[PDB]
């Protein structure tokens, strides 16, 4: 199983209420544990931010974030502003960086955008730190493992 | 779904168009709520929108004029523009736009629209000029306000041939129209044709006659 | 910056196409194009969304598509309940906001195909004395009811001074429309001639006037 | 669009030029970029112009990329230059087995 804990990210100078007609919760909503960070007004500048989280627990933590692949180079400037958008993730053993791939696609559930997810396991008493310029699907809740379990794939009923 | 728009419908330039629109069910935070106007001639213009949180998305053309607000407790939202001009005369719809973005990708279930006329005063009355000529001749009822106007011919003694046209609203805010009568060609010069224009809102009458050249 | 034709005809049941021509800032970017149907007096209902998808209660007759910098709506199986105005709508980035089209007037047939019937009056002497001039272009007895006027001074079009009326149903159940041109008296005198040309679906019908 | 019943094989190429100068000679100045997108795939490819030793007398390179395109699914290319475009997609016929040998057939 999985027990969640809030990572406590505050934001100022940007919008956090991105939503879509594909995550339909009595209207247009988004992922529950994620926040779609946007820019205040359309085409405005996204300010570069840095947000850390320290795994204060004894089990290892599971940090999950997303990258927003806009439909064009124009829509990316609409949501986050002109400029190259860049997300940088890093912990005591993790060192990567992510860039969105804005460009034409076919339609999937009537949308041509994509949102792709990445994950890393933060060690206990470690610190994850995000720096980002935009196009970042931020997390709100780290996940923790409860114990031991089995996992199968089937097409028959339980008993 | 219910979508009801109401507010000041008859104002003159430099005043402040204030409208508001209320809803049924389907409540806020599911969608972006938008104001979309439409001049009675032709076109469809998006003017702004706002969500349950009060976050705005304005048209920059009309920004510094548009201010959109939301009464979330009463489930309605209001439009405040502007230092109004005359070209804002339009049918104003509120509409539910579906939240995609940051944005309002499409609009489903528009309201019914309330007409807002921002013309300028006043009851004026026309000037009438003749129309020189089988063939046909008419009158020209120009620069009058407000509508409508009677166009008699021979004070009412000629009905077949008349084609009194719909008036146009000029950029001056005053209406203008013309009547016309077809008649046999070589029969002219031998008989008179009075046209009796009547404009009751300014109490003016004319009996202007028409002759060929 | 979205261009739609003014009018399109069509017999009941036949298929007809409405074009939504756009620039690289609206449809050329990744933005989707939707369509809206506005029946007389009624407010627009949502039609095709996402360039091909239609919401509940919209027939298969209506079919949307999108190619490059343009979009297209298709109506097959025309009925009376389909005669309306149709608008395409997308989003533009260089203007930072959504954008609609000019609208297209769908006229379903069921009548003949009469054309104008234009008669043009030059300014009267009595109004030239008052230091004014206004030419009068009259249009009657045409079906369907959607024309496109254009004024010229013996060669050259005139963009300003024109007021054009909305068509309306005649008593003879056909349509009727007038258009007036405002001029200064010497502008009227200092030109060879003037011409009010009126285009109905595939026919230009023009009149002419010269100072005397 | 893959009109057929079986998955398609899509291949394209990126021409990494000898220098920025040759890249502007063949496609013009300004950054280059080739985005490839489908329902299950989307990636961006930038050429890498610069100096490198000769091979077959040439210092340029053309590296090939690929993806599998599912039935009724569309692949979309947007390109600014440095893009080797494909003329022909490929569909696998049936079953076989491949080996690596150094002796004659019999
Ligand atoms: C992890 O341990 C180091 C040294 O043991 C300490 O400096 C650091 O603050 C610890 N991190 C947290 C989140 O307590």
């Amino acid at each position: 199983g999985i027990d969640k804990e809030a990572m406590g990210f505050t934001y100022s100078g940007i919008r956090t209420n991105g939503a879509t007609s594909a995550c339909r919760r009595s209207g247009s909503s988004f992922y529950a544990e994620m926040k779609w960070l946007l820019s205040n007004t359309d085409n405005a500048a996204f300010p570069q931010m840095t947000k850390s989280y320290k795994n204060t627990r004894k089990s290892p933590a599971l940090i999950v974030w997303g990258i927003h692949h806009s439909v064009s180079t124009a829509e990316q400037t609409k949501l986050y502003g002109s400029g190259n958008k860049l997300v940088t993730v890093g912990s005591s053993n993790y060192q990567q960086s992510f860039v969105p791939s804005p460009g034409a696609r076919p339609q999937v559930n009537g949308l041509s955008g994509r949102i792709d997810f990445h994950w890393l396991m933060l060690n206990p008493n470690d610190t994850v730190t995000f720096s980002f310029n935009g196009a970042f699907i931020a997390p709100d809740r780290a996940s923790f493992l409860r114990g031991k379990s089995m996992g199968i794939q089937s097409g028959v009923q339980v008993d | 779904l219910q979508l009801q728009e109401w507010g000041a419908g008859l104002l003159k330039p430099s005043e402040t168009l204030s409208l508001t629109c209320a809803v049924y069910g389907g409540s806020f935070s599911g969608y972006y709520w938008s104001w979309i106007r439409q001049p009675p001639g032709k076109g469809l213009e998006w003017i702004g929108e706002i969500n349950h949180s009060g976050g705005t998305n304005y048209n920059p053309s009309l920004k510094s004029r548009v201010t959109i607000s939301v009464d979330t407790s009463n489930n309605q939202f209001s439009l405040k523009l502007s230092s109004v001009t005359a070209a804002d005369t339009a049918v104003y719809y509120c509409a539910r736009g579906v939240w995609e973005g940051s944005g309002s990708d499409n609009f489903d279930y528009w309201g019914q629209g309330t007409l807002v006329t921002v013309s300028s005063a006043s009851t004026k009355g026309p000037s009438v000029f003749p129309l020189a000529p089988t063939a046909a001749l008419g009158c020209l009822v120009k620069d009058y306000f407000p509508e409508p106007v009677t166009v008699s011919w021979n004070s009412g003694a000629l009905t077949s041939g008349v084609h009194t046209f719909p008036a146009v609203l000029q950029s001056s805010g005053l209406y203008s129209l013309s009547s016309v009568v077809t008649v046999p060609s070589s029969s002219l010069g031998t008989q008179t044709y009075i046209c009796n224009v009547n404009h009751k809102p300014s109490n003016t009458k004319v009996d202007k006659k028409v002759e060929p050249k | 910056a979205l261009t739609q034709p003014p009018s399109v005809s069509g017999a009941p049941g036949q298929r007809v196409t409405i074009s939504c021509t756009g620039s690289s800032s609206n449809i050329g970017a990744g933005f989707d194009v939707h369509w809206y149907q506005q029946l007389p007096g009624t407010a627009p209902k949502l039609l095709i969304y996402g360039n091909s998808f239609r919401p509940s209660g919209v027939p298969d007759r209506f079919s949307g598509s999108k190619s490059g910098t343009s979009a297209s709506l298709a109506i097959a199986g025309l009925q009376a309940e389909d005669e309306a105005d149709y608008y395409c709508q997308s989003y533009d980035s260089s203007l930072s906001g959504v954008v609609f089209g000019g609208g297209t007037k769908l006229t379903v047939l069921g009548q003949p195909k009469a054309a104008p019937s234009v008669t043009l009056f030059p300014p009267s002497s009595e109004e030239l004395q008052a230091n004014k001039a206004t030419l009068v272009c009259l249009i009657s007895d045409f079906y369907p009811g959607a024309v496109t006027v254009a004024w010229k001074a013996d060669s050259s079009p005139v963009k300003a001074g024109v007021e054009t009326t909305t068509p309306s149903k005649q008593s003879n159940n056909k349509y009727a429309a007038s258009s007036y041109l405002s001029l200064t008296p010497e502008q009227w005198k200092s030109h060879r001639s003037y011409s009010c040309q009126v285009t109905h679906e595939g026919s230009t019908v023009e009149k002419t006037v010269a100072p005397t």
